[PDB]
């Protein structure tokens, strides 16, 4: 992540031109790696057999209980419970009741154990990639950055200040404050800037109509994040997973209330936690149960509040990056003459001006670019409110 | 009249400005993320090895004795028998979801140890009776027998003086002392249920009894109740309340009953059918015909105005413990606990503190004793002092439960 | 929940229909006001004129008598009722008694009818709150100010409005213990605070001074710009 | 769509040039005055760059092309003014006339006669007209002409102006971020003749500006981080007059010239030493030029500055080399007594105290060679003046009880005791030293250069260490003596004692430990010259490891000074030199990938790199050469430290994946000590990914294989919080993982990353990026580890006392005149700025603010505030002068 | 989006959501575009109008 020149200048085709070196070489090398093999003795008799000795369609099955004699009890998908043996090189050691095992057909005997067991719903959360730049991407909200560091980023690398007053950092985060303000990216740069490893999760995600699917794949999902590293998990737009929780008159009402009940009980509930770290965002947060606002579940409330004259120059700055900017400008002139709008709004104007110059021909952006963005961008928010009452 | 495209003036644009290094630097960093995909399937090395022993142990099972154990080998299957009759076998066997046959004994067994509601090793041919087996034990209360001491001392929920002295009549008094009931002429109640707000306290003493108790203690995790087949959760249920009354007074704690089932209505004709089948299946084997004797039932709730009446009779719930907050003495007794562990000023007073949180609960108190060693890494300290605190509970407090009456609070001094 | 109502208590002890109104008052424009040695002076701001309209008939600086002042904010229509109200008192007490009115007699006669027309029900207590100023009590300068709860207090220097909270943190780390002497200075000191209006137009500020012994002292834009001037010719000194 | 009525310019300009055919011939004034009307106006509707679409540019070649193309050739009889008017107005859209083959025809309108001074028309503009058509010429057409003919024809004599002109156009029009583009240019005009080039953009450069020297002082030093080895050659040189010349900043002489010192020419930069002592100006910078010069990327200075001004000016030399290393020492003595250490911590031992109480009982470890761990509770703690009376009575007693390598050890930790000294540190040794025996007397007197170590005044020269190597007939006698006194004399390239010690290899007494760290304390005096250390090295090696096939211990020493008797040069001379020197059988040419990359300490060479691969990669090998491609990965470690993290990410990418995963012997016996190598700072992406192979030992081999990856796993100093890692793992590696072998090297793990609380700086990493070496020193050990049987009798030499070139570790002390201030500095996560706007905000992480002695850490740049305006170097080095000046109110 | 309670509706919303979050989630989609089109402007929600 060294691109740092940011302009078409030589050291960006010299950067490049090295991490092609370096990866081509790691193509070439093990390209030579498979290529220069002349040791041949596939399994020394021993597991060739043996992947002759289990059946080809290897099939799944379910222990039921564990007659130690080398021959135990089993289970298929539909209940045929099976008298089945041992037919060896497994331990009995990492078998429970509950784990999963690999059968045969012919005489439906134990041969492996399968592994890992995940549901392939839980895997499509799993984030692969860092999608985008890192805490100098965002424009200037250095009080709120210096706080979702205390609880995630500083406790991983460098847990020697807590114990030194034996406290415990704290575990969940709410982002919260009105739309447009960058909750979505200061999850995203975490993301980005991180070891541990990440998941997202998105809303009305853990949500099935089998009236016990719901709340089975929460418990799938800390299990995931318990096994793995000492990582955090994600969860956004938590106010379709929370409303006060009363009770009413509809029954899919219910299996919606009693999945966001038993969150409550993995997250701050019995036994422990582990290092499980909870971020958790919305629009709105007082039309939360307030089971979930209480601290042991989440020690931090956070604010976003609308921008303000000082800070929005830093928006400005940083969404003007790469584009070509006449010297006629001011950015002062859209920033101080008006007071109210979002930093996804600076994006709008900055995208629309480069539309407008395009639209009479042109590469540089002057201040007329700006009139009519800030105009254009703008008019998608009512009139006013009250008349002159108030002086 | 405004349009600008044209063919032609498309060519305008990309030509003029860095026509050196447009595509230079673009195609290098095009054909990069390529080669990010080409060493991927290259490497190729998943490696799921699961299921094999270390590879120096199982060399003399597989050089002919599992070849000796395909063939004589049996796939023989387990089932149920109903009943037999006389001088004959005539053995009347279920599966539950096969068939049901009637079927002979074979030459290995012997013909007494064939009793009714036996599982038996049947063959897959003629379905001759092979091997009897021990009976089934249910798997998930297994799973969910705690066998494990989690750390909380009853010194640790201070301000509750009086609601564990209620708590201690009725789970340890009687499995220690037996003999005053009897020997005055009472009977201890079976059934407590805990209500109040978050984060008071309801787990706490539940975690406690589970290390001071001498006995069976089982958490049931309450959403296994609800599943997705038709009367599989009220036979979870019966399993539960068949084991507890073989060995004797074992603990059993439910959590957030509210769950699995808060009320029984039908006005739409439908909805929660198969939580209520559950729910009642709960009330017949607490009250009823045959009274369960030794079992000693734990709820707890956050929202106990929404529960059956069903459950508010006592005979099922017979003391109703709340919590409440800590006044002051409550309060200042639980800044000592968790505050006691960590490098402070050793002069700070602590009563103080407890003014300044008049509504607050056991766990914002120890949010507020978190936060004050956060301000001191903010600082470069390794002690706290007054002022550390103190801007603790402004951050804790006072940034969400007051915002007009702070600085506008000129109406009360 | 419970609010309602201007009868009721908060399970906590709260009037929350009484501290509603002092939310009407942080939607007016701001006015600040400080003492001297002789002369008093209070400034406003937020002028705003729409080009068709005349401006003297949205005055916000008004005398009850000779010698005392009044500045306010909230909502224009109550702040009519108060006014017009204590015109009739600071008249009335000197014809009963032949003194000129104190500029503390005043302010409990306001706070006191603003205090029973809060405990009945059905009536809507005033949302505004009010600057009185006022060097008449035997040349002694003083200045109070009001609240919608009907709590008369004093200050020495004071701000109200939309953005006061900026305004009454920068007089702290300006009004010195060095009485500001040469009463110029004193006008300076008001449009320096000032100068973190809204938007700080310059010319959008109407100061009015008293300097003790003549009546109301309305300032022009043009003595106004002068110091206005003067206090750029202070700030060069950065450099 | 709206076409169509306001089509002006795509019809008289459509019909004009398509008359000037039909008005050439038979109409002289024709052929010129509409030529004219059409240079101008499509000249003045280009030179606003708010209308890249152009009315004509685009719209008259349509038929302009094939106008042209019998316009320009098809006239033959061109006149003087007619070929100034025709080429000024067709070599402009002749970029987008053309499709990409412009590149070998930007000269078939343009040089039929380039007009006069085509900037006239091209001022202003900034590279819409021509100048994105220039670097267009000069990246093809002038490459391909100075290929192998650079002093040609036209192509080249104008084309040298006319670049000279554009170069100065760049920072001439609005002086924007383009001042880059000047190196962009003249790179690629003439890549190798770039002196050629730059000695014209030289002397313009020092016409140029004196406040826009800057940040192309900084894009040449950036571009000058990897190059070719040429490239590298030419463009630091360059570098070099620039603040000589044009500036005066000049502070950036010693270091950032000692980056020129090795590639170009030893005496080139011995010239700017001389360049040094010319501009004597003050003191201030002159202080500080020579505050480097001893003890930051080389010693052996001492012998240049005792001319005839030898009053003050002239003795800042014993200042510079012993007396600020002593007021170095008044740091540890003086300021870290302050800060947090008395003379015996102690307890990192004592840290093991929760153990005996987890899982039952304690008191089971009785294991004798764990006492050799226990000389380090006392021995890595007491370094920077950690002096113990009777607190050595756990080596009093230890010594004289049993393990003669112990004892030799425990006597070699007494001179990591007394470091850095010269004072009183013979004294210590001698009441320790009388007790008449082989080990005790050969640890001492070795640990007597550790103590003179980096002091190389008069102690003993021939003193002391040359009567203990005197006395030999025996043990190490033999060995002990010669390696500690070129341990001490390792920053020298003295030639005498060198001289007494080449008899050490010319006695052919056959001691084979002896021989082989005479290679290595011969090989830490000198970099450079004396050819005849490699002739008496290669004279004994063929005599000997030619009558043998057998261990390391002739293969890990004696090419291992041939290396560092040639380190640091991309000439490719000395492979030329060495691997046809040693012409010789494959366990002998297992020293050809010795020489050839320890010359290779640093830079971009990636061909290098893949024969660094491609040779000898895998061919599965059945026992034969399995030590050469662990050396030749040896190899593959350095090359990779120094490219400041462009290659460190790659180098973390190929060798996690590459061996560890797809190897053998290769991979899971040795290629671990990369991380041991490449840094030291620490960070969870290696620290983690080692213990994936750690916590799972794979035990089947003869693991003290991965236990040795175990051991220099903590090669990271700078104290964290890895202490969860190695005790939970001294846990484990009590009963399982053999307290027999490695209960020294847990220990040894455990204690050394807390060595002292200060003093981590063994990185080789000065001011930004400069080596400084440490590689001489370090080097040794990492080539001394990857095998076993040197675990308990042979490397313990090596193990205590290998690396011994820390230089102090912060940027805190003021120094000015008095040393009374302090400062207010303000600490920070290091630069990314490269170019951006103005005022580069140098860094980012604000909350740190500190005023004296703080710590250094991994990226810290720091900076000062207060308007003390800091104008030594302007680039840092811990021992700032700080002058005091406040014109600005 | 409106109160809880018997009142409102949670499902409409708990598709809302989706539609508000795979186009602007933890994971930016490109080459995808989108055109709405209805009357009332001022009745759809503050969310997906920004
Ligand atoms: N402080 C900021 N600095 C830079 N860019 C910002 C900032 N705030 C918002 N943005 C812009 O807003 C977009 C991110 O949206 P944001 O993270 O505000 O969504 P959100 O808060 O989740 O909105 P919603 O709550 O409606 O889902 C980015 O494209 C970014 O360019
Ligand atoms: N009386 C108390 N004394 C000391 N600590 C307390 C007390 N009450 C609560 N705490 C602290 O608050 C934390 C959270 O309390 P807990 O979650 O047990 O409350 P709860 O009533 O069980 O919550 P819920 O009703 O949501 O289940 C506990 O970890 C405990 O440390
Ligand atoms: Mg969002
Ligand atoms: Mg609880």
């Amino acid at each position: 992540p060294l691109v740092t020149p940011h302009t078409q200048c030589r050291l960006k085709l010299l950067k490049l031109e090295r991490i092609k070196d370096y990866l081509l070489m790691e193509e070439e090398f093990i390209r030579n790696q498979e290529q220069m093999k002349p040791l041949e003795e596939k399994q020394e008799e021993e597991r060739s057999k043996v992947d002759d000795l289990r059946g080809t369609p290897m099939s799944v099955g379910t222990l039921e209980e564990i007659i130690d004699d080398n021959h135990a009890i089993v289970s298929t998908s539909v209940g045929s419970e099976h008298y089945v043996s041992i037919l060896s090189f497994v331990d009995k050691d990492l078998l429970e009741p509950g784990c999963s095992v690999l059968l045969n057909h012919k005489v439906h005997a134990v041969i492996g154990v399968l592994m890992d067991d995940t549901d392939p719903l839980v895997t499509v959360m799993k984030v692969e990639k860092a999608p985008q730049e890192t805490y100098a991407d965002i424009g200037g909200l250095d009080n709120q950055i210096q706080e979702i560091k205390e609880s995630v980023e500083l406790p991983l690398t460098h847990p020697e200040y807590y114990e030194e007053m034996g406290i415990k950092p704290p575990k969940g985060v709410i982002l919260y404050g009105p739309p447009g303000t960058g909750k979505t990216l200061l999850a995203k740069a975490v993301a980005n800037q991180t070891s541990a490893t990440f998941l997202r999760v998105v809303g009305s995600e853990l949500i099935q109509k089998y009236l016990g699917d719901g709340p089975k794949l929460v418990r799938e999902l800390f299990r995931v994040a318990e096994e793995h590293a000492p990582s955090i998990v994600f969860i956004d737009e938590i106010d379709a997973i929370g409303t006060k929780r009363y009770d009413s008159n509809s029954g899919g009402e219910r299996e919606i209330q009693r999945t966001m009940l038993e969150l409550l009980n993995q997250l701050d509930g019995f036994d422990s936690r582990g290092d499980v770290k909870v971020i958790m965002a919305t629009n709105r947060i007082e039309t939360l149960d307030p089971a979930l606002i209480r601290p042991g579940r989440i020690d931090r409330k956070i604010e976003f509040p609308l921008p303000d004259e000082k800070t929005k120059k830093r928006i400005f700055q940083i969404h003007t990056s790469r584009m070509t900017l006449a010297d006629d400008v001011t950015l002062d002139d859209l920033i101080m003459a008006k007071d109210d709008l979002s930093g996804a709004d600076i994006k709008a104007i900055c995208t629309e001006a480069g539309l407008m110059a395009l639209r009479e021909r042109r590469m540089k952006v002057t201040n007329e670019d700006f009139k009519k963005s800030k105009e254009n961008v703008l008019y998608k928010k009512q009139e006013g409110t009250p008349e002159g009452l108030y002086l | 009249p405004i349009r600008a495209l044209d063919e032609g003036d498309i060519a305008l644009l990309k030509t003029y400005g860095q026509s050196t290094y447009s595509r230079q630097i673009k195609q290098v960093e095009d054909d990069i993320q390529q080669l990010l995909k080409k060493i991927n399937e290259l490497t190729g090395i998943k490696e799921s090895d699961t299921g094999l022993a270390p590879p120096a142990l199982w060399d003399l099972a597989a050089d002919k004795q599992t070849l000796q154990s395909e063939q004589p080998l049996q796939v023989a299957r387990c089932t149920k028998i109903i009943n037999a009759d006389s001088e004959d076998p005539k053995y009347i066997i279920n599966v539950k979801q096969f068939a049901k046959f009637v079927v002979d004994l074979s030459d290995q067994v012997a013909p007494t140890d064939i009793e009714e509601g036996m599982r038996v090793g049947v063959d897959r041919n003629k379905y001759q009776i092979h091997i009897p087996l021990p009976p089934k034990i249910d798997p998930t209360v297994t799973m969910m027998q705690v066998e494990e001491k989690p750390d909380v001392t009853y010194s640790d929920v201070g301000g509750c003086k009086e609601q564990i002295e209620k708590l201690r009549e009725v789970v340890e008094t009687p499995l220690l002392h037996p003999e005053r009931f009897v020997n005055l002429g009472i009977e201890p109640p079976k059934g407590v249920l805990l209500f109040g707000p978050p984060g008071t306290g309801k787990t706490l003493c539940a975690r406690a009894v589970a290390n001071r108790t001498d006995a069976c203690f089982i958490r049931v995790i309450g959403s296994e109740l609800v599943q997705k087949y038709v009367g599989e959760g009220a036979r979870m249920v019966r399993e539960l309340f068949e084991m507890a009354r073989t060995k004797k007074a074992c603990l059993i704690f439910f959590d957030e009953i509210d769950a699995i089932g808060g009320a029984r209505f039908d006005d739409g004709a439908g909805g929660d059918n198969e939580v209520q089948r559950t729910m009642l299946e709960l009330i017949n084997q607490l009250d009823g015909f045959d009274p369960r004797g030794n079992i000693k039932v734990l709820m707890a709730t956050n929202r106990p105005d929404t529960l059956d009446p069903a459950l508010m009779r006592p005979g099922r719930l017979d003391r109703k413990i709340e919590f409440s907050l800590p006044d002051l003495e409550g309060r200042t007794h639980i800044f000592k606990i968790h505050a006691r562990s960590m490098s402070v000023e050793r002069d700070i007073r602590f009563e103080l503190l407890a003014r300044l949180c008049p509504n607050s609960t056991g766990a914002e108190i120890r949010s507020v004793c978190t936060e004050a060693g956060m301000f001191a890494i903010r600082a470069r300290r390794k002690i706290a002092t007054e002022k550390d605190f103190l801007e603790a509970v402004n951050k804790v407090i006072k940034s969400y439960a007051k915002f007009s009456a702070t600085p506008r609070y000129m109406t009360y001094n | 929940s419970y609010d309602r109502a201007i009868t009721v208590f908060s399970p906590d002890g709260h009037l929350f229909q009484v501290e509603y109104a002092q939310e009407a008052v942080k939607k007016g424009s701001t006015a600040v006001g400080v003492r001297g040695r002789d002369i008093v002076v209070l400034g406003v701001e937020k002028k705003s004129v729409a080009k068709l309209q005349d401006e003297r008939t949205v005055r916000k600086i008004c005398a009850l008598d000779d010698n005392v002042c009044m500045a306010f904010a909230g909502l224009t229509a109550d702040a009519r009722i108060v006014i017009n109200r204590a015109r009739v008192e600071c008249q009335s007490h000197r014809l009963t008694v032949e003194d000129p009115v104190t500029v503390e007699y005043i302010t409990r006669y306001i706070a006191s009818l603003k205090q029973r027309y809060t405990q009945s029900n059905g009536r809507r207590p005033f949302g505004i709150s009010a600057l009185i100023v006022g060097f008449d009590f035997d040349g002694t300068p003083r200045l109070y100010q009001t609240d919608p709860s009907g709590t008369y207090h004093a200050w020495k220097a004071n701000a109200i409005g939309r953005g006061a909270k900026s305004v009454r943190e920068f007089l702290e780390k300006n009004y010195t213990d060095e009485a500001i002497e040469t009463d110029d200075l004193t006008i300076k000191l008001v449009i320096k605070a000032l100068l973190e209006v809204v938007q700080s137009g310059g010319k959008n500020i109407e100061l009015a001074v008293m300097r003790r012994d003549q009546s109301l002292k309305i300032l022009n834009p043009e003595e106004i710009e002068k110091y206005v001037a003067e206090i750029e010719k202070e700030k060069e000194e950065n450099e | 769509m709206e076409e169509g009525g306001r089509d002006k310019a795509p019809v008289q300009p459509q019909q004009s040039p398509a008359a000037a055919p039909g008005g050439t011939d038979e109409k002289p004034s024709g052929k010129e005055r509409r030529d004219a009307g059409d240079k101008d106006k499509e000249q003045e509707l280009s030179e606003e760059d708010k209308q890249l679409q152009d009315e004509l540019e685009m719209l008259v070649e349509r038929l302009g092309e094939k106008d042209t193309s019998l316009y320009r050739p098809a006239l033959e009889e061109l006149r003087r003014q007619i070929r100034s008017s025709t080429t000024s107005m067709t070599s402009v859209p002749k970029p987008l006339k053309f499709l990409r083959p412009h590149y070998g025809k930007l000269k078939e309108i343009y040089e039929n006669m380039a007009p006069g001074e085509n900037k006239r028309f091209a001022a202003d503009i900034i590279s819409v007209l021509a100048m994105t058509m220039s670097g267009e010429r000069e990246c093809l057409k002038y490459r391909l002409v100075g290929s192998q003919e650079e002093l040609a024809s036209w192509g080249h004599e104008y084309v040298r102006h006319l670049a000279g002109e554009v170069a100065k156009e760049w920072q001439e029009l609005d002086d924007a971020e383009k001042v880059q583009r000047e190196p962009l240019l003249t790179l690629v005009k003439e890549i190798v003749p770039y002196n050629m080039a730059h000695n014209a953009e030289h002397e313009a450069c020092d016409l140029l500006m004196e406040i826009e020297q800057v940040d192309m002082l900084e894009k040449d030093i950036d571009e000058n981080a990897y190059a070719k080895v040429c490239l590298y050659l030419t463009s630091c040189v360059n570098y070099v007059p620039e603040p000589e010349n044009s500036a005066l900043l000049r502070c950036a002489l010693g270091v950032f010239r000692k980056f020129s010192r090795f590639p170009e020419a030893l005496r080139l930069a011995l010239m700017l030493n001389d360049m040094e002592l010319v501009e004597d100006i003050f003191t201030s910078c002159k202080d500080v030029v020579v505050q480097k010069q001893m003890a930051f990327m080389l010693g052996r200075h001492g012998v240049f500055l005792e001319l005839s001004e030898d009053v003050e000016e002239y003795e800042d030399l014993t200042e510079i080399m012993s007396n600020v290393q002593l007021n170095s020492n008044f740091l540890a003595l003086a300021r870290e007594l302050d800060i947090m250490e008395p003379k015996v911590p102690d307890d990192i031992y004592k840290t093991h105290l929760e153990n005996n109480r987890f899982g039952g009982s304690g008191s089971q470890v009785d294991s004798a060679r764990m006492n050799l761990a226990s000389s380090f509770v006392n021995g890595f703690v007491n370094a920077a003046f950690g002096q113990d009376k009777l607190l050595t009575d756990d080596g009093n007693k230890w010594l004289y009880k049993n393990k003669d390598h112990g004892m030799l050890s425990a006597a070699a930790s007494l001179g990591m005791i007394l470091l850095w000294d010269v004072d009183g540190g013979l004294t210590q040794i001698d009441k320790y030293l009388y007790s008449s025996e082989d080990y005790i007397k050969s640890g001492a007197l070795l640990a007597c250069g550790i103590v003179n170590s980096g002091v190389r005044n008069e102690c003993d020269p021939a003193l002391a260490l040359l009567s203990d190597y005197v006395l030999h007939n025996s043990n190490t006698m033999r060995l002990g003596s010669i390696f500690g006194l070129g341990l001490a004399y390792a920053g020298s390239n003295r030639e005498d004692v060198l001289t007494l010690l080449l008899p050490v290899m010319g006695d052919s007494k056959s001691s084979m430990e002896v021989a082989g760290v005479t290679a290595l304390a011969c090989g830490m005096i000198a970099v450079g010259s004396c050819n005849g250390d490699v002739t008496s090295t290669i004279l004994q090696t063929i005599m000997e490891k030619s009558e043998t096939e057998l261990k390391d211990t002739y293969a890990r020493w004696l090419p291992l000074g041939l290396g560092l008797n040639h380190l640091g040069k991309g000439e490719a001379i000395e492979a030329i030199l060495a691997a046809l020197e040693v012409v010789s059988e494959p366990f002998r040419s297992f020293a050809n990938t010795l020489v050839d990359v320890c010359a290779y300490a640093g830079s971009g060479n990636v061909l290098k790199v893949q024969q660094l691969l491609h040779i000898c990669s895998e061919h599965f090998d059945s026992k034969e050469k399995e030590e050469d491609k662990d050396k030749k990965e040896k190899k593959d470690k350095d090359k990779k430290e120094a490219p400041a993290d462009m290659g460190a990410h790659q180098g973390v990418a190929v060798l996690g994946i590459a061996l560890i995963a797809m190897g053998e012997e290769i991979g899971a016996e040795m290629a671990l000590r990369t991380f041991g190598h490449l840094l030291r700072y620490g960070e969870p992406t290696l620290r983690r990914a080692v213990p994936l192979a750690l916590a799972l030992i794979s035990v089947s081999n003869p693991r003290l294989n991965i236990l040795d990856t175990l051991s220099k796993f903590s090669h990271d100093a700078d104290p964290e919080v890895s202490y969860n890692s190695i005790f939970a793992m001294g846990m484990v590696g009590s009963g399982t993982n053999n307290a027999r072998l490695a209960a020294m090297l847990r220990q040894l793990a455990q204690y050394h990353a807390k060595d002292p609380n200060n003093l981590f700086m063994v990185r080789l990493a000065q001011g930004l990026t400069h080596l400084g070496k440490g590689t001489l020193t370090l080097c040794p050990y990492h080539s001394d580890r990857q095998l076993m049987s040197q675990v308990a009798v042979a490397g313990l030499l090596t193990v205590l006392v290998s690396f011994l070139d820390v230089r102090n570790i912060i940027l805190g002390k003021s120094h000015y005149v008095l040393y009374g201030l302090v400062a207010a500095m303000q600490p920070r996560m290091l630069v990314t700025f490269d170019e951006e706007l103005r005022p580069l905000p140098v860094s980012v992480r604000v909350g740190q603010a500190v005023d004296v002695v703080g710590q250094a850490g991994k990226p810290k740049t720091i900076t000062g505030f207060q308007t003390h305006t800091t104008p030594v170097l302007l680039a840092h080095g811990e021992r700032a002068e700080l002058a005091t000046e406040e014109f600005l109110p | 989006r409106l109160e809880g309670g018997s009142g409102g509706d949670s499902e409409v919303q708990r598709t809302m959501l989706e539609l508000l979050n795979q186009l602007d989630g933890f994971e930016a989609t490109k080459n995808i575009k989108v055109i709405m089109a209805t009357n009332r402007i001022d009745i759809l929600d503050s969310a997906l109008l920004r």
